């Protein structure tokens, strides 16, 4: 039968660490979905709409690993995309249509399946115009490209580019309906914080009866992301009716130095787990201290990165060892403790 | 440089083999828009026709050598094009060598779009449905003498370009 | 000939559509008259009559679009949705207006009769007002470059119609169209609009005791707005007067209200409320929302200023816990949804049977 | 400046480019060909000139 | 100017050599280059890097690599080759580029 | 501004301009077609006011 949303949860919580929310708004909307396509005969007056995210997240938090992630366990065709290559229609640059395209290569042509799927286009905050004011000049990957999306999400019929897929041999544009796939969107809307505080904090001036706060009681960049509205997005760059068409808004928060250490060993792929994989098909055993997790936890929220930032780290602290290792000889495990991760100590290699 | 051609269904035009339906209404058609052009034509083309056509700058491109003087012959598709040089118009007419290796080439499209029901070994490359647009119609229906249609088209290409000028 | 009436079919749109009546009644009218003149194909007895060409104005969320998709249904003449996004000017990659005629076609069966008595419906048409600053280098593929060849079209000219093409080529018939006959709807959300028509009809403040000073809450919608627009507005925009000129009537919707949305929740035939509750049947769950939470979900959706959608964004949020947990727990008969619910204060009650 | 930056972030993590297919051998029409950008090392290069004082 | 303007771009340079070379890469690649006014294209005081001076900063930016060495990507054609996309690939680590200007105002600040 | 009299500083004495090869219904040569300025009589006129002024 159809999988239930915790059963998918659980799949998501083998690559990704620290998001509940997140979690919870793909797994409703997978199941819906799921649901959605086998009551495809509509034997009820109703007509069934569907509801398109927003995933909105810092840097580092995993927009684009989840996307990968549902991938692995759904069955229909999905398909990833770039809004930046995007291009309003008539220009040398990608077309929105190209999208389908590259969800019919994957729906091995079969186009009820690809009637039934998921996109996901990321860097949705990079074709932002602009600012509310009029654009002195065509914004070709601006509002073009959110123009020409905005029938995609609400439903049209996309001339798809014939000769393609699995089909070498055609003339005739295929036609494809685009109502009954769900367009997960998705960016990381560095800047929008600002936007948000000048609604969430009002009375920011000078003299007696003004609000001062120091940053050291004003929110985290989280909890901003966590009171966003359709009214700061638009000062953001992005016109009305595109937010009108992403009726659901799930935010992610920033992750905390406790999230980071899960993040090392937790995960089915995590960073640790890569390093110690190079280190083991060479002929050596690598492990990492308890204790050593935790300084490089507290090193990564300072350069405000995300997970990406742990791999600086890492690569700083065994940059030397990684170099010289290789041609030493007799050795058959390394420890790294906290005190390499500072540099007042040196990895202590167990010979062997 | 246009490629003059029909690219019958199942692209069964025919070069290797002497042309099937040999109709006054397509070489009229093709001599009006190739007297004195450099037509770059191939060593398939030129069996099937052999006669020196009267103006056309013809161009065998063939990979073997050339003989002939009163019709030259190219060996390079270098050659071949320079030749022609940079005239206004090359009416590439060879072999599926020639067709397929000007393609990338090719700003314009003289084509036919006859119905011919042939077959053989002898095929064209395809054609991009949205970047080459059909600007001229003309209808030519089949006739009693003309067994299939020959309607001809012209078709080219183009795009744009932003400029994101500043102050 | 011409068996509905304007009452008839406006009872028709009412059961998709809440309000906009002025919208139903221009849209009445206009398709009346092209029946009317399909008794004697243009009303070619003596005078002529001119097209009807409307220009739909509406914030997001109005009822644009909707009613481009109820009207179909009952329509029996061929009926096809174009997006003037996707249109550039012939010769370039992009998409050419005469495709617009060929989508016609499929629905109309290739017959030129029908065809050319069908409706065009070119949404988002508030696109391609061209805004750049008269650069002159290139062209605006996606601006009044489109326009130029979209007027000559709708003003009555022969048009390139090639056949479906089932085979290689369709032998470039070409079938000449006249678009005399045929009747255009464009319409979009002219986001940006109000701010012109405001200075038109500024009244002018100052700073003294005696100036004209309102608070934002004093001030006036774009609804208000809109239905104050004239035609100078929409060449402010970035619209060619001539094409405005030749559509008439131009049609402003007004800003939905909490009555309205209220009503939209439960009466139409596809309400949101119908829609989660056919999907929370589907698998066996009964789903009750009292008029108290109703009213509470309008007044968020007001704020988020993308009318009508902005309602999937409130119950989505409200549901997204409940809809992730109720596929697992069993012994389940019958939810119901209080206004605490929406405040975000309560957790929806369970009838457990 | 910025808009070069914002193509790249999908480049060095992956994505499929498509690739105008002349010349070599690059059968497909149009069917760009899809080259998954997952383990390409990059190694960007610059002079920075001016970040001394920020770090200053 | 800038790659991306409606201006002019570096790599127009290279293709004016190919008119006079017959365009033969070979030859064009073994060249001499001489690009005057090459003081109109200095930073108006401008150190802080207000704005992006396409005119300025930005054609220097441009040449970097032109003068020392890189695959340049060639105009698509200003010669009997008729395609576009072909984008002639030369080397440029064997042609000298000469630059003269005026520095109107340099006089005191050496001074 | 200065900027604009500084390009036509070279056209007046001699330069190989390129000019797009039509208008001319297709013209044969396609090579950015070439046009020594060394030989046009460039009359540059005008309407200096304030000249009378500044010679007084
Ligand atoms: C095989 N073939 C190629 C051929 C035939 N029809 C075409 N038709 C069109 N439209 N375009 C072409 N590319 C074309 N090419 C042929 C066959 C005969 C002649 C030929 O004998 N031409 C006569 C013209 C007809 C006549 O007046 O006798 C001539 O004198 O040159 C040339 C091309
Ligand atoms: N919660 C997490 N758990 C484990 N790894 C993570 C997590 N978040 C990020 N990562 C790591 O970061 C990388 C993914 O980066 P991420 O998807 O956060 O970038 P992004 O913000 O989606 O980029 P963009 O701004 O283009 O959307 C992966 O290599 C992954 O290992
Ligand atoms: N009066 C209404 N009654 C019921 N549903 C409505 C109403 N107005 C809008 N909707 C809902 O909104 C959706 C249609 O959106 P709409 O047509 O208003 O977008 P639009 O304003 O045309 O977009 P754009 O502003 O980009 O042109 C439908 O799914 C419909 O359920
Ligand atoms: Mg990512
Ligand atoms: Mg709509």
């Amino acid at each position: 039968a159809l999988p239930t949303p915790h059963e998918i949860r659980n799949h998501l919580d083998d690559y990704v660490i620290g998001q509940e929310q997140a979690k919870k708004v793909l797994a409703v909307a997978v199941y819906n979905h799921y649901k959605r396509l086998r009551n495809g005969d509509t034997s009820n007056g109703v007509e069934l709409g569907k509801s398109n995210i927003l995933l909105i997240g810092p840097t580092g938090s995993g927009k684009t690993l989840l996307a990968e992630t549902l991938a692995r366990l759904l069955d229909v065709p999905f398909t990833m995309a770039d809004a930046t290559t995007l291009t309003e229609a008539g220009y040398v640059g990608e077309d929105v249509e190209n999208i389908i395209q590259k969800l019919l290569q994957k729906s091995d042509y079969d186009v009820q399946k690809a009637q039934r799927g998921i996109v996901y286009i990321d860097e949705i905050d990079k074709i932002s115009r602009k600012s509310d004011n009029p654009s002195i000049t065509r914004d070709v990957s601006g509002e073009g490209v959110q123009q020409a999306l905005l029938k995609l999400i609400e439903g049209t019929v996309a001339a798809v580019p014939p000769q393609g897929g699995r089909k070498h041999p055609q003339q005739e544009f295929l036609q494809v309906d685009t109502s009954k796939i769900l367009f997960i969107c998705g960016g990381a809307f560095a800047g929008l914080d600002k936007v948000i505080s000048h609604r969430v904090e009002t009375g920011s001036g000078i003299g007696f009866g003004a609000t001062v706060k120091a940053k050291s009681d004003k929110a985290s960049e989280g909890e901003l992301l966590a009171q966003v509205e359709p009214e700061d997005l638009i000062k953001f760059g992005l016109i009305p009716e595109f937010i009108g068409r992403l009726p659901v808004v799930a935010t992610l928060n920033e992750l905390s130095e406790e999230a980071l250490i899960q993040i090392l060993k937790e995960p089915k792929n995590a960073l640790t787990k890569q390093y110690q994989a190079l280190f083991n098909l060479e002929g050596v055993d690598l492990e990492f201290r308890d204790e050593a997790l935790d300084a490089i936890a507290k090193k990564a929220m300072a350069r405000k990165t995300g997970a990406r930032g742990l791999r600086s780290i890492v690569e700083a602290a065994l940059l030397d060892t990684m170099y010289d290792l290789p041609s030493m000889e007799d050795v058959e495990k390394v420890v790294i403790d906290e005190s390499v991760i500072d540099g007042q100590s040196e990895p202590l290699l167990i010979y062997g | 440089i246009s490629l003059i051609a029909a690219l019958a269904v199942d692209r069964v035009i025919g070069m290797e083999n002497a042309m099937p339906w040999n109709l006054p209404a397509d070489l009229a058609w093709f001599k009006r828009n190739t007297l004195d052009k450099p037509v770059i034509m191939g060593r398939h083309t030129w069996e099937s026709i052999g006669r020196p056509l009267p103006g056309r700058k013809n161009i065998i491109l063939s990979s073997q050598p050339g003989t002939d003087d009163r019709v030259t012959w190219v060996k390079s598709v270098d050659e071949a094009i320079a030749a022609c040089g940079d005239v206004p118009e090359i009416m590439v007419i060879g072999g599926g060598r020639v067709y397929e290796q000007f393609l990338p080439k090719a700003q314009k499209l003289y084509l036919t779009h006859i119905d011919a029901e042939v077959e053989g070994d002898t095929h064209f490359p395809d054609y991009e449905p949205d970047d080459w647009e059909s600007v001229f119609s003309e209808f030519h229906d089949a006739d009693a003498q003309n067994s299939h249609s020959y309607c001809f088209e012209i078709l080219e290409r183009r795009g744009s370009h932003l400029g994101l000028i500043e102050v």
